[PDB]
């Protein structure tokens, strides 16, 4: 429960919840100076300046990728592309990374809990959760990530669901 | 005589119709490679995970 | 018709042993755990 | 003693005996995601949904092998290409692997011994058993195994006898 704790507190303050009809539908995440936002998710930031922008689409990485103004870019997440396997602290408590693939145990992972970002052991984010696909016992996750050489990578496991 | 079809058409316009017609071809061609490297080149960079 | 037979029994033969080859490349890569390809064998041997 | 009882917890999910008209033949085994069987081993296999999938064939390695459904696919076992020299477990007690080459001390191996996965100090498997010969006070087995490149390698020594 002590990492979750530091997730709640990292997330306090750089995590926005898009809401439509009031209801949770996804997760607007700041990382790095920039905004994102995933597509499928359907309703407005709850933040007011993020709200009124003009996010360009990319529709294959099913992100919304912007721009943050200069006096919040200190304000944001830091980032890494280091991960070796073992945990990570998800805002479930804890993620599985295995073989290149974030996996959570079942039961979580509905319509909504969806743009929230996976921290490590440092407090850097290291993947953006879109989707994922329950694999039995174990939910495999469909996340955008990025690697050494500076290349925003997306895994994609089979059959996954938009969340 | 006997008109044939295609008798008179004038070795310069054969040229006008084989570059304004042949080079578009040749035009959509560079394209399509083009595509192509660019699609093996991205799954180059994704195969990194 | 002797020519017939000969080329019927060429192209089959040959395709026998394509067929072979094929299976004896792509097996040691099917068996695994993960099944994970090279992309040049699956370029040539026509795999997924 | 002590390292067959967690051995005997793992077979006692994963390890699926054949069902022959009266006793058991062999035993098909699931790792990442990929159903294994032996092909002298005649039978069926004792779930519904793993008796259903139609298998592929591999005669140079002795092993039918089918697509393992999704949900499934967390509850496997895992592969390890690495393996040095020392003892490593099997449901009979251990297997000493020397010079690549898992032998067994004599007494132990016969008829319905086909399939069981050799295991690891941590709990991977390593090998898979398809019978074996006595090498005088001290029987050597036939296994398929990996390699680094991830090549399925079958190894049998002299005049084997399929289990």
């Amino acid at each position: 429960g002590k990492r979750q704790r530091m997730v709640m507190k990292l997330e306090s303050d750089k995590t926005f919840p898009i809401m439509l009809e009031g209801k949770i539908n996804g997760y607007a995440c700041v990382v790095g100076g920039k905004l994102f936002r995933p597509m499928h998710v359907e309703g407005k930031i709850d933040n007011d300046v993020l709200a009124a922008l003009k996010t360009k689409k990319a529709s294959k990485y099913d992100l919304e990728y912007a721009d943050v103004p200069q006096n919040m870019r200190a304000d944001t997440f830091k980032y890494t592309h280091e991960k070796p396997q073992g945990y990570y602290s998800w805002h479930h408590g804890a993620v599985q990374y295995e073989n290149g693939r974030f996996t959570v145990p079942k039961g979580v992972g509905a319509k909504g809990d969806s743009g929230r970002p996976i921290l490590d052991n440092q407090g850097r984010v290291v993947a953006i959760v879109l989707g994922g696909v329950n694999e039995g016992s174990r939910t495999a996750l469909s996340v955008v990530m990025w690697n050494e050489k500076g290349v925003t990578v997306k895994y994609t496991p089979e059959n996954c669901e938009q969340w | 005589h006997a008109q044939t079809f295609t008798a008179a058409v004038s070795k310069t316009a054969w040229t006008w119709l084989t570059s304004l017609l042949g080079g578009s071809a040749v035009i959509i061609i560079i394209g399509l490679v083009l595509a192509t490297i660019v699609a093996m080149y991205v799954l180059t960079n994704q195969k990194h995970n | 018709s002797i020519c017939a037979a000969i080329a019927t029994v060429s192209v089959a033969a040959s395709t026998w042993l394509f067929c072979r080859s094929r299976v004896a490349c792509l097996t040691p890569y099917r068996l695994t755990p993960n099944a994970r390809i090279p992309f040049c064998l699956a370029v040539l041997c026509c795999a997924r």
